């Protein structure tokens, strides 16, 4: 499987502090079921998004259904099934910091996965239950698809 | 300007730039954005230029001081707070402070 | 072309048997005292002695 | 995994320049054809001047310099002659060169204007641009001076020297509306519309187009007077084809040898 | 009872490489199998890496005494 | 005005530099690991009062300098009473050992006492609380590299007993030598020279910080010690280096 | 000293136009009009007729003989 | 005084090969084609044509030094398609495209004149 996280979200604010760049903007999105924050950074130029739009974000450790754990290299000449066939915006990054509300005695209750898609940042803040599949220094994908609803 | 967040390159440009690399291992890195079109990012290409597994932290010239104290410390809207791990650029924009 | 210059055991002076001076007279560059101090800083004593004795004015 | 089917359409055909459009081709091919238009175009020109008596006021080499820049019509002679380097004889043979002569001496009181018309060529078709508009002024002589010499012309291309540069200025342009965003205008309203812009006067630039390749390359090859524009284009295409054929032959030999 | 540092300083390494290169250039026997090279300096570098240079360094002390160290005895920096 | 200033500077600085170079042109570091001059007169028993090359030195900070007495206690003491914290940081097969065994507790208490002594020394030596100091080995970078190589994953309970850290630090404090010799004067000089570096080493590597912020494992800590010793050895000042010209 | 044969930047022949340029300027035309009357569109070729200095005349004043 | 002549940019010197094949060792099915006495004109079109072919995983040229007249083309295809045949096919189809373009331009010209 390799589905490290799966949940629907909705856009609620874009670049609150003013659009800094010209092709990237902040998406301060929220969830609908797990109630988790989202600070994804998508390429607004090629994949435009407006407020109120919902999308199915799915952090997956691999793009194959069988889950063969690809090494990581651009090999377009590949006929194997790919989960990207049903997503309009896919990215590839490497989580680099898992901050949480830990203490000296009792375990953390809310984590915060910080993943960098080669420059595009994303903070999946929420409870510490559904973020068990995130470990520092590990490759991950995005696999988001806008919902027509 | 090459290491800003809003830098995207196509396969042709990436493959053209890799030719000017005297230490390329010969493997094309996974693009940062597979669909709807394979687009690399300036930081991702610059990572291959960094040799070995280097780790260092530096601050950009236009880094607002009232940012570390408040939230968004590890995720900076202005793309500052250079962070390199295993010799791969992750955040920040390179300037004289880092190069 | 008016500034480019080189040398390889060119003519020597008459008073002190050292190379000439000036592009027109086909002379060598001066290895100033500051260059000597820099070479001492590098600790390259052999290179220093070569520049000051071997390729300057050997004599017995 | 093969080539494409480009199309051509001439918009203006004159005896001084041509404006054609090439559609359905890659940008690299267009730029390469441009660089061939400027550099690798066989053409005849002056390259060997023997000055016997030059009493003018200018330098001895100045005359040769000016003579080197005088275009020579080679509509049907450049394709016949061979490069002097690859000749199989001695001295500039007429089969691989064209001889010229100039003998002017100001005798009257008024000053002379030694123009290109004084270059008496042995061949009929290889003459400076004076057939059909003043002539290229070489030098000015005064009563008492003279200029006797004879020069030979040979085949060459712009890559060797600018004398063999037939095209005056190639106006290469594609995607008039900044649709592929290959250039980002900080203030689009401040820029004028391109000559080939189909966009109305209201909008500043066409909208973005993610899945869009460069096509419809516009050209404005402007002949200096030596070779006809369409002739320049045909020669460039044939020469590029020849270079590819030679490269292919060399590659085949190298592979076979291994 | 040697008290000098057990590491080879850069100065000593450079001088040893140069002297061995000079000796090799003067038709002297090598102390390592040649893989097909000819530059004497490269051969000297290979010998230094292989720790087979037949040279011993005499480090003079300020007082006047000295210590004889062999290239195959102390650790090489680079 | 600016042009005149530049002209006079271009004429005066040359003479200044010439006089500076002609006064320390024979000073050097002999093989006796000491700086002298042409007359063999000792000017410094160790180059730069430490005997280290100026190339391999980087700016760092002193964690145990300018803290608060209450903060200093809760960052370098390694409380061995709260068993929950130990289970969170160390593994189960170490919490019982650190609880039952009293020798480990006494050793850790001695470590904290030595840390306090070093803090007092720093305070009496570096007045005005200047944490920014220059030392050979950048321990934070080394720890980070170890974490990134061995994949420490600072969330799980690490397997690194505090006694291992204490003994490793003591041995590394012995391996790094500057004034060779077992003579009491030799040992006193060795302790004096390599004093600030040892204080920094102890302050960064502790039983609490190592088990709370770094979480290094045994192999990682051993690799760290090897790297530190090798880098310090390379940082030593090469005898025969003309330091006078460099200073000028 | 003398009008060049071709424009340095573009390459178009401009040597055969100095006399025509002077004639047009003499008759009634101005510079801004004469330049485009001769057929000079690009601004790079227009400097050859505006910037050029005609020093060959002063040289001819020093006639060698007679 | 040391300015090189103008014929050393296109004319071959005695002993220099026009093209040399050299296999790479870092990855399988990868060769570097070194061309002598050429410029971007004859390498950019080949780069693009190779990019068109889907079986070519990598393709791009360079100029080791502008003053030196030399270009290196690195090609890497799938394991079941050697780069030599890729280069040959790129040249062949590019030549065919240029010939067809020439023919179309010629017919367009002959029709433009009085037509
Ligand atoms: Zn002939
Ligand atoms: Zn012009």
């Amino acid at each position: 499987a390799g589905i490290l996280f799966e949940d629907i979200f909705d856009v609620k604010d874009i670049d609150p502090e003013g659009k800094k760049f010209d092709r990237v903007s902040r998406l301060h999105c929220e969830s609908e079921s797990f109630k988790m924050d989202l600070i994804l950074d998508v390429n607004i130029q090629i994949y435009p998004v407006d407020l109120g739009d919902k999308f199915r974000l799915v952090i997956a450790s691999t793009l194959y259904e069988d889950g063969t754990l690809d090494d990581g290299e651009y090999n377009p000449t590949d006929d194997r099934p790919s989960r990207a066939d049903q997503f309009e915006y896919v990215m590839y990054g490497k989580v680099y910091r898992i901050e949480g509300d830990e203490t000296s005695t009792e375990a953390a209750t809310r984590l915060s996965a910080y993943v960098s898609y080669g420059g595009l940042l994303m903070r999946l803040q929420g409870d510490a239950n559904n973020l068990h599949g995130f470990e520092v220094d590990s490759r991950v994908y995005l696999l988001m698809k806008k919902l027509a609803f | 300007k090459f290491t800003k967040r809003d830098v995207f390159l196509e396969r042709g440009e990436v493959m053209n730039l890799l030719m000017f690399l005297s230490t390329w291992d010969g493997k094309v890195p996974q693009p940062a954005i597979l669909k709807p079109r394979p687009l690399w990012t300036g930081k991702q290409i610059f990572s291959l230029i960094i040799p070995g597994h280097i780790n260092c932290i530096r601050t950009h010239s236009t880094h607002p001081d009232d940012e570390d104290s408040g939230p968004y410390k590890h995720i900076s809207p202005g793309d500052t707070k250079v962070v390199v791990e295993n010799g791969e650029l992750i955040m920040g924009i390179l300037c004289k402070k880092s190069l | 072309d008016d500034k480019i210059h080189s040398r390889a055991r060119g003519p020597i002076q008459i008073l002190n048997r050292q190379p000439m001076e000036g592009r027109s007279r086909d002379g060598g560059l001066r290895f100033g005292e500051m260059e000597r101090d820099c070479q001492i800083a590098h600790g390259a004593a052999q290179f220093l002695r070569e520049r000051l004795f071997e390729a300057s004015d050997p004599y017995q | 995994p093969y080539a494409n089917q480009p199309t051509v359409r001439i918009t203006e055909l004159t005896d001084e320049n041509v404006k054609f459009i090439i559609e359905n081709t890659d940008l690299a091919v267009a730029n390469s054809i441009r660089r061939v238009f400027i550099a690798e175009v066989p053409i005849i020109a002056i390259d060997w001047v023997q000055i016997d008596a030059n009493s003018s006021v200018l330098h001895d080499e100045f005359i040769a310099h000016r003579l080197g820049l005088i275009p020579l019509t080679s509509d049907d002679i450049v394709d016949k002659l061979q490069y002097s380097r690859d000749c199989t004889c001695e001295e500039f043979c007429p089969e691989c060169s064209v001889e010229f002569t100039l003998d002017v001496r100001c005798n009257e009181d008024q000053t002379r204007h030694v123009t290109s018309r004084d270059l008496i060529s042995n061949s009929p078709r290889v003459i400076p641009v004076t057939s059909r508009q003043d002539d290229i002024l070489i030098v000015k002589l005064r009563k008492g001076q003279e200029l006797r010499l004879r020069a030979y012309a040979k085949k060459g291309f712009g890559k060797e020297h600018a004398k063999w540069n037939p095209t005056a200025g190639v106006a290469f342009e594609y995607d008039p509306d900044n649709a592929l965003r290959h250039t980002v205008y900080p203030k689009p309203e401040e820029w004028p519309k391109s000559e080939y812009s189909e966009l109305d006067e209201d909008e500043s630039q066409a909208p973005y187009d993610p899945n869009g390749k460069p096509e419809r390359f516009y050209y404005n090859v402007e002949s200096c007077g030596s070779l006809r524009p369409e002739t320049i284009v045909l020669s460039a295409l044939s020469g590029l084809k020849k270079k590819l054929s030679d490269l292919q032959t060399q590659l085949s030999h190298e592979i076979q040898s291994d | 009872k040697r008290i000098t540092t057990p590491y080879m300083t850069k100065y000593e390494r450079a001088r040893v490489l140069g002297t061995r290169a000079l000796q090799i250039a003067m038709c002297a026997p090598v102390m390592v199998e040649l893989e097909g090279e000819t530059d004497p300096l490269l051969i000297a570098m290979k010998e230094l890496k292989a720790r087979k240079i037949p040279i011993i360094i005499r480090r003079y002390l300020p007082d006047g005494s000295y210590e004889d160290w062999g290239v195959d005895e102390l650790i090489i920096s680079d | 005005e600016g042009l005149i200033d530049t002209a006079v500077k271009t004429a005066e600085t040359g003479y200044i530099q010439r006089r500076l170079i002609k006064s320390m042109e024979s000073v050097m570091v002999k093989y006796d690991a000491t700086v002298r001059n042409s007359i063999n007169q000792v000017v410094q028993l160790r180059y730069g009062e430490d005997g280290l090359a100026g190339e391999s030195v980087e700016f760092q900070n002193l964690a145990t300098l300018k803290p608060s007495n209450k903060a200093f206690e809760k960052k370098f003491r390694f409380d061995y009473t709260n068993e929950r914290a130990l289970r969170r940081t160390l593994q189960e097969d170490l919490v019982k050992d650190v609880l039952s065994n009293a020798h480990i507790q006494n050793e850790l208490e001695r470590e904290f006492e030595r840390m306090r002594e070093d803090r007092e020394v720093l305070r009496v030596i570096f007045p005005t609380g200047d944490s920014k100091v220059v030392l050979p080995c950048n321990l934070l970078r080394m720890i980070w590299n170890a974490q990134k190589i061995f994949h420490i994953n600072p969330r799980l309970p690490s397997d690194l007993h505090p006694i291992k850290v204490v003994e490793g630090v003591k041995e590394l404090s012995k391996k790094l030598v500057i004034v060779n010799g077992d003579d009491p004067l030799s040992r006193q000089a060795q302790e004096n020279a390599t004093l600030l570096f040892n204080i920094h080493l102890r302050s960064t590597l502790c039983s609490r910080r190592m088990a709370e912020e770094f979480r290094l494992s045994g192999e990682a800590f051993d690799w760290l010690l090897g790297e530190i010793e090798s880098k310090f050895n390379q940082a030593i000042a090469h005898p025969g280096e003309m330091v006078g010209a460099l200073a000028a | 000293m003398i009008i060049p044969v071709r424009c340095f930047t573009c390459g178009k022949i401009v040597g055969n136009k100095w006399e025509a340029y002077l004639g047009l300027l003499q008759a009634e035309y101005t510079e801004g009009d004469a330049l485009d009357a001769l057929g000079l569109k690009r601004y790079c070729c227009r400097r050859m007729l505006l910037a050029h200095v005609d020093l060959i005349e002063k040289l001819l004043n020093y006639a060698p003989l007679e | 005084m040391n300015a090189p002549p103008a014929f050393e940019s296109f004319l071959l010197f005695e002993g220099e090969k026009k093209i040399t094949i050299n296999k790479d060792t870092k990855v399988p099915n990868a060769c570097l084609f070194t061309i002598n006495k050429e410029d971007h004109t004859l390498g950019n079109i080949i780069k693009s044509q190779l990019l068109k072919d889907p079986q070519v995983l990598f393709a791009g040229y360079k100029v080791p030094h502008p003053l030196e007249h030399k270009i290196i083309i690195r090609v890497q295809t799938t394991p079941d398609y050697s780069p030599q045949e890729a280069f040959t096919n790129a040249i062949t189809d590019l030549i065919s495209e240029l010939s067809l373009l020439e023919e179309r331009f010629r017919v367009a010209i002959k029709d433009k004149q009085e037509g």
